[PDB]
């Protein structure tokens, strides 16, 4: 059970409510229950958000309320910093963890649209110039003409109808360079193909935390975090970044789920620093992408109120769950029921249009196939 | 000095003098001289890094019965016996966490997360026969095949103003490749037509074979090795009786392997290799096939050279996660203090300006 | 550079226009 | 027919008449082959830079 705001109290605040609260640390505490032999009831913050000694200045939400008496054992996803470390007591951290940044994850996009283009459209029209005008040049070599066009038509095309051959010695000659000229063309339109398709898509466009663009602000590039949070803390003690920092409140939210929508609806182009719940969240969505370096190696531990009886004894029972594997078979439990693809950015194509271009151009010639062999029909 | 945290104890003899980097770490000698040589590394940075926290002065006094402790007949030697024995309150340096260390002497807070890993990892690979009905021309590519079967009916219907399976076979193999001959037309009209249509035949190689090369250009090749519970590493001779895996003797992890692990325990301890140099060249030897040891280690052992034919288990995913650092006699209470110059420490990313002279390498990366 | 350069298919016309000038050449006889 | 072989079967000619140069000449169109599998690959390649 869990004594909850009833509408989440974010403005209207309904009075509390009991709901259903389950999850790892749920798991974590009552293994801690079997062993500390304690009894409690469980409640949610006032506010949605952690808290910090904002202007007199006071700590917001838990760490105030942890303070206050009215608690006596914070549990749950909490950063580890020198402020909160000068007034409670926590033992050695449960789960390692650090920073990284989401992004929308986007589509491979294949990209044939060039289905005639990646020579020009000139050369495609200049191609036919030419066949025309070297078919008829060998004719008038040999002293076999009104389907000649056939021979280099196909030639270039590989055909093979071969109605006939050159009798002229001219032309016997001339055609090998037509040949090597069909041979060097595809030989071309295969190799720029393939060049084209080299044009990788950059996807973590900043490049772990010293990308300009992410380093000064653009307004093309959109970012934020949520409010109050300890990340604040180590922005605003780093003051590098601080205009990124600054910038950053113009955006800034109260709830995680909050960027998560955003950066699903494609709004928001980058949420952050919820590693460790980032991981599920895109192993479980499977259209966002993590990324960058690691920031701020640190990580969730159990704090307690200032030097009560308990921290001695809290610790041993973590190591000891660390010791028989127990965490790990919590993992296996909560953590690794999620996955997606997750190859890598893959190259390929199945484009159904950039062919069926090609294809509508075979049905267009089938009409004027029709129509053109009923003229011919009606000519002989 | 046993890894990339207090490697050093190399003195300069030029001038009996030491670089400014590094700290007099004398031995006291084996009447004990005191006067072995200067240290370097990484703890050694971060001590001096506290050095200007809090003001305190220095006995950088080396350690001389044994690597680490153990509780002979319960009794702790090693660096805890030092600090056991009163001899010494404070001491640094790679020294795992857990809960029997726990036991008597403190601990400070962590700061290089650390666990169990292995490293064997010359084999390699390609990528399976799994992309020739690769993503190119799957779905296009039937209906291609049956937009060419309709063609016939055109084909019928202008003969008729002897060739249905002819037609068939040719158009067929033109798409791929002429090879095979037959007397396609019988006057001007098919001629032309089916003409247009070798014409896609050849974009449609000029396609194929792109995206082919292409998609032959990725190679990940992710390496295929047996994780911390598998049978091949659970029960070795049960499962397959080919199977070297080893560790080191005194170590840390004994306690959890002869604690938890006693079936692979006795099945290895005929591998239990000395030092690390000598397990480095064993593993590029083949000798030994795999062992199995602490992560910082072997993360730096990444950045030599046998290393890019020697990695990680393919993941951060380790047994029993853990780190290390200062440790103290439950006494002196400036835990607190350099409690937070530690975290202070972390406040400003300093651990990466360490890393970064440490803990970075290549064939790694 | 997707779309390639009439300019860039120099040599190709040059061997075209030099075949039909051999070929006429030699034709004379 | 050899010359128009190296680079593209196109026009007809009856090549052999006895099994003999049916052989001969055959190995040689198998050279042909992997001449023009050399070359694009190369010409893509050199393309790249
Ligand atoms: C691949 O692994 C085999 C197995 O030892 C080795 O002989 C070969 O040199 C390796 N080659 C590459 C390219 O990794």
């Amino acid at each position: 059970i869990c004594t909850g705001p009833n509408d989440t109290s974010p403005g209207s605040p309904r009075h509390t409510v009991p709901q259903c609260c389950y999850g790892f640390c749920i798991d974590l505490l009552i293994k801690l229950a079997r062993t500390m032999q304690f009894t409690y009831e469980v409640h949610l913050v006032a506010d949605g958000k952690f808290g910090t000694q904002e202007r007199k200045k006071e700590w917001n939400g838990m760490m105030g309320e942890l303070l206050s008496g009215q608690a006596d054992m914070i549990v749950a996803p909490l950063t580890i910093n020198n402020e909160r470390a000068q007034y409670i007591e926590f033992s050695k951290p449960f789960k390692y963890q650090g920073l990284t940044i989401l992004v929308k994850k986007e589509i491979p996009r294949s990209t044939l649209d060039s289905f005639m283009q990646p020579f020009q459209s000139t050369l495609w029209l200049l191609v036919g110039l030419s066949v025309h005008v070297v078919a008829v040049m060998l004719y008038l070599l040999d002293r076999t003409l009104s389907s000649a066009m056939w021979f280099s038509w196909g030639v270039l095309l590989n055909s093979g109808i071969g109605e006939g051959a050159p009798r002229s010695f001219s032309a016997r000659i001339l055609g090998m360079v037509w040949a090597g000229f069909a041979m060097i063309i595809v030989a071309s339109y295969t190799a720029n193909l393939a060049a084209f398709l080299v044009l990788d898509r950059p996807e973590e466009r900043i490049t772990g935390i010293n990308d300009p663009r992410l380093r000064n602000p653009s307004d093309k590039f959109i970012y934020a975090t949520v409010k109050q949070s300890s990340v604040d803390i180590y922005f605003r003690r780093q003051v590098e970044l601080s205009t990124m920092y600054r910038h950053m409140e113009k955006h800034n939210y109260e709830s995680a789920a909050e960027a998560i929508q955003a950066v699903r609806d494609n709004k928001l182009h980058a949420f952050i620093w919820d590693s460790a719940v980032l991981e599920f969240e895109a192993s479980q969505k499977c259209d966002l992408v993590t990324t960058g370096e690691l920031f701020f190696r640190s990580g969730f531990g159990i704090g307690m109120r200032k030097d009560s009886p308990w921290k001695q004894q809290v610790s041993l029972s973590i190591l000891k769950s660390h010791e028989n594997g127990f965490m790990e078979d919590l993992d296996k439990t909560w953590v690794r029921y999620q996955e997606c693809d997750s190859r890598s950015n893959a190259p390929a194509t199945l484009t159904c249009e950039n062919m069926a271009g090609v294809f509508m151009l075979v049905a267009g010639g089938i009409v004027a196939g029709i129509f053109l062999i009923f003229i011919e029909i009606a000519y002989k | 000095e046993e890894a990339p945290f207090v490697i050093v104890e190399s003195v300069d003899p030029l001038s009996g003098t030491c670089m400014r980097n590094t700290v007099p770490c004398q031995k006291r000698i084996i009447e004990p001289g005191y006067i072995k040589k200067c240290c370097k590394g990484f703890c050694i940075d971060i001590l001096k890094k506290i050095s200007k926290s809090v003001k305190f002065t220095y006995d950088l006094y080396l350690v001389t019965n044994g690597k680490h402790g153990k509780k002979i007949n319960g009794t702790w030697n090693g660096m805890i016996g030092e600090v056991v024995m009163k001899r010494a309150y404070m001491a640094v340096g790679s020294l795992t966490i857990n809960e029997e260390r726990s036991e008597v002497v403190d601990f400070s807070v962590p700061f290089i997360e650390t666990g169990i890993s292995v490293m064997v990892s010359r084999s390699n690979g390609t990528v399976s026969p799994s992309a020739f009905l690769e993503p190119f021309s799957a779905c296009v590519w039937v209906m291609m095949f049956v937009m060419l079967l309709i063609v016939s009916a055109v084909a019928v219907f202008v003969f008729e103003y002897f060739t249905i399976g002819k037609a068939i076979w040719l158009l067929w193999g033109l798409v791929f490749n002429n090879s095979v001959p037959v007397q396609n037309p019988k006057g001007t009209t098919s001629k032309i037509m089916v003409s247009v249509w070798a014409f896609f035949a050849v974009i449609f190689l000029a396609s194929y074979t792109a995206n082919l090369a292409a998609f032959m250009i990725q190679e990940e090749y992710v390496d295929q090795v047996s994780g911390l519970s598998d049978k091949k590493f659970q029960r070795p001779n049960d499962f397959s009786p080919p199977f070297r895996f080893g560790t080191v003797p005194n170590g840390s992890t004994e306690r959890n392997i002869r604690n938890n692990y006693a079936e692979m325990h006795a099945y290895m301890g005929k591998f239990n290799q000395r030092g690390v140099d000598d397990a480095l060249l064993s593993l590029k030897t083949g000798k030994l096939d795999a062992f199995i040891y602490d992560a910082a280690v072997l993360n730096y052992m990444a950045g030599r050279d046998e290393g890019c034919k020697l990695v990680t288990i393919g993941s951060g995913k380790v047994f029993a996660s853990t780190g290390y650092g200062i440790a103290i006699q439950k006494d002196s209470g400036w835990k607190r203090q350099v409690d937070l110059a530690i975290l202070q420490l972390f406040g400003d990313g300093e651990m990466e300006e360490l890393e970064a002279l440490w803990l970075t390498g290549i064939c790694h990366n | 550079s997707s779309q390639l350069d009439i300019d860039n298919m120099a040599g190709v016309f040059y061997m075209l226009g030099a075949a039909m000038a051999l070929s006429l050449i030699t034709f004379i006889s």
